[PDB]
RNA sequence: CGUAAAGCGCACGCAGGCGGUUUGUUAAGUCAGAUGUGAAAUCCCCGGGCUCAACCUGGGAACUGCAUCUGAUACUGGCAAGCUUGAGUCUCGUAGAGGGGGGUAGAAUUCCAGGUGUAGCGGUGAAAUGCGUAGAGAUCUGGAGGAAUACCGGUGGCGAAGGCGGCCCCCUGGACGAAGACUGACGCUCAGGUGCGAAAGCGUGGGGAGCAAACAGGAUUAGAUACCCUGGUAGUCCACGCCGUAAACGAUGUCGACUUGGAGGUUGUGCCCUUGAGGCGUGGCUUCCGGAGCUAACGCGUUAAGUCGACCGCCUGGGGAGUA
């Protein structure tokens, strides 16, 4: 619900006037966002994101920068879903074909570790490849399990993820993002307008959207 | 251009009143005195072409002035003409 | 100079359009706002209005169709560096029916379905899709 | 029609084309109907006859036109009366290498006279030509003359373009702002025409310090009618007249309307005002980056090469040739 915090936006140097519609005003030479027209738009999203939540449906998040990169970890211990907390990769769903691979070498590495097969004297079958375990993980750690294409795209920032955003527009899967002032819209069937990198507005976005999902999958 | 004192004079001498600045002939009346003082200026500096490219500009005004004033009302034009003794 | 206010009327409209502003506003016209009405009864404009008296403004409310712009092609026919008249049989009809040929007849401005079924022709105004 | 062929170097303007908004009137353009005419054949449509076809033939349609008559009045035009938003005048201010004429100042180059002073100076990649023991160069003092205005100085300003930089005076053009008043479409464009138009060049009469085509010498080189060096005339400067051409370029004609933004420069102006080398607005001009769109692409992008309107100029493979 409508509380203190995310009206903040960024100065009207960087705005995108796209977004005119979106913002109440220029505070401070800062533009902010208008809270009465989020909560629509943000609690309808919530509503079509249970809807396909009951369906089984898969949701992976987004995340980034730094503010957010262990945020988004912690919603996808809350509940089932995957995320993506460091660097995208170019194609993670156009060619997910391609890294399937990548994620059967993570799995065969990981189990290597497992049963200590790789507990050999030699310091490149002990040392070197053990570090492409931290590699992987690091990038492909949270879509380990997807098995597939999501059904749903959750992002943070519009802008600073345009990449993710191409690939969902070209597969058709619905995104959902948080498009900040300085965003671009038009590319996300989902606008929730607000910020995307304050700490205390970050964190109530994947934690609402965290609740909601497990509601609907029940 | 012209001193307030020299325009003031040809308003109130051509216009219904010292207010009506407007009225084609006092714009006719303003523009051939400026012309007419403008004659000796060029008589002595035959070669300042930018100040007589301005000149061209109000010689052109009033020919349209007149034209304009000639098809409302012939009769009153005829008068203009006759009093700045012009269209020579 | 403004010298064919139509074209400024349609261009206003077709920027305005591309633009996806909500509404278009410019001096107003006897001539301007029977054209408007036809727009209306046609479905291209969803409403317009006359605001003042010594200098009317005339308004009009654009409408979009799933997020795009309604009036897909205006543009002017008759000019005045070149006017376009029509017969009766001679009339144009946009698109194979689908648009509107605007048509200036004796009996006033109405499009050209109207003018053909009253039998009348006159100048083209201008063709909408 | 930015770069492929193609926007006159830029302006002012007659003829011509086009023209804001309201009422009335006219019914020329325009539109509807009718009448006359638009030969036959041919084409075309539905039929008929040669055994079919070609061919022949009946009727119709067509002949998109012209003229009259009778109506319609939206639009354009004529006419009358208007109107103020286009255009223009007036009042008060502001900035500017805008133009023309005259005067003057400082730094400096060169030259001339003199003092001090002695063997080099100058120049180049190196060198020589050249200058100097007739005293150069260097250095100080005085005088003469010409040309250009350091710093300020800035993708800063002004001008239609070309273009315009010390300072002062006289004459003078334009732009822009503030509110107020006034005229009431008087407008836009423009073939022919006329005016302006860098530099070089030409004519006459002056001036001539520096620079420097031509020219001369010394080098370089296989040669060097060049690049480099030492000299140096026209010219560059002034008055008047002529020439009318430039990559005269934004390689982008003029005028008007419309269409997301961001950061600067420059020049007016309104407002809040004690918490000023402040805060929020509104105009003119101007630089850069970029959205949609557009483009062959490069790129352009509210100063369009986007979306439209009016008018003019110009292009139609390369060469021959902007030549005969
Ligand atoms: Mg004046
Ligand atoms: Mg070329
Ligand atoms: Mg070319
Ligand atoms: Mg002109
Ligand atoms: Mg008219
Ligand atoms: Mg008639
Ligand atoms: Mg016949
Ligand atoms: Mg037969
Ligand atoms: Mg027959
Ligand atoms: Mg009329
Ligand atoms: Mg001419
Ligand atoms: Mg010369
Ligand atoms: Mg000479
Ligand atoms: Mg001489
Ligand atoms: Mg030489
Ligand atoms: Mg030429
Ligand atoms: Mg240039
Ligand atoms: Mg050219
Ligand atoms: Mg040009
Ligand atoms: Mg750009
Ligand atoms: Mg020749
Ligand atoms: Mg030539």
């Amino acid at each position: 619900m409508l509380k203190a915090g995310v009206h903040f936006g960024h100065q009207t140097r960087y705005w995108n006037p796209k977004m005119k519609p979106f913002i109440f005003g220029a505070r401070n030479k800062v533009h902010i966002i208008n809270l009465e027209k989020t909560v629509p738009m943000f609690n309808e999203a919530l509503a079509e994101l249970n809807k396909i939540a009951s369906r089984k449906g898969k949701i992976l998040f987004v995340g980034t920068k730094r503010a957010a990169s262990e945020a988004v970890k912690d919603a996808a211990l809350s509940c089932d879903q995957f995320f993506v907390n460091h660097r995208w990769l170019g194609g993670m769903l156009t060619n997910w074909k391609t890294v399937r691979q990548s994620i059967k070498r993570l799995k065969d590495l990981e189990t290597q570790s497992q049963d200590g097969t790789f507990d050999k004297l030699t310091k490149k079958e002990a040392l070197m490849r053990t570090r492409e375990l931290e590699k992987l993980e690091n990038s492909l750690g949270g879509i380990k399990d997807m098995g597939g294409l999501p059904d749903a795209l959750f992002v943070i920032d519009a802008d600073h993820e345009h990449i993710a955003i191409k690939e969902a527009n070209n597969l058709g899967i619905p995104v959902f993002a948080i498009v900040d002032t300085n965003s671009d819209p038009d590319g996300v069937d989902f606008v929730i307008p607000g910020n995307d990198d304050a700490i205390r507005a970050v964190t109530l976005y994947l934690g609402a959207v965290a609740a909601t999902v497990r509601e609907g999958r029940s | 251009s012209l001193s307030t004192e020299a325009t003031a004079k040809i308003v109130s001498e051509f216009g219904r009143d010292a207010n009506d600045t407007g009225s084609t002939e006092v714009q006719v009346a303003l523009l051939t005195a400026q012309i007419n003082h403008l004659q000796g200026h060029f008589a002595e500096h035959k070669k300042d072409h930018h100040s007589r490219r301005g000149l061209l500009r109000m010689v052109s005004q009033r020919r349209k002035l007149l034209d304009y004033l000639k098809r409302k009302d012939v009769a009153r034009y005829t008068q203009l003409i006759e009093r700045l003794g012009l269209r020579r | 100079s403004m010298q064919d206010p139509i074209a400024d009327m349609l261009t206003r409209i077709r920027n305005g359009q591309a633009a996806n502003k909500a509404a278009v506003t410019m001096p107003s016209s006897k001539l301007k706002v029977a054209i408007a009405n036809v727009l209306k009864e046609e479905g291209f404009i969803e409403d317009f209005k006359v605001e003042g008296d010594t200098k009317p403004e005339l308004e009009l409310t654009l409408k979009y169709f799933q997020g795009k712009a309604v009036v897909e092609s205006i543009q002017r026919v008759s000019r005045p560096g070149l006017r376009i008249y029509k017969r009766k049989d001679e009339l144009p009809k946009v698109m194979a029916g689908l648009g509107i040929a605007v048509v200036s007849t004796s009996k006033g401005v109405m499009t050209d379905r109207a003018a053909r079924q009253a039998g009348l022709g006159g100048e083209i105004i201008c063709y909408v899709a």
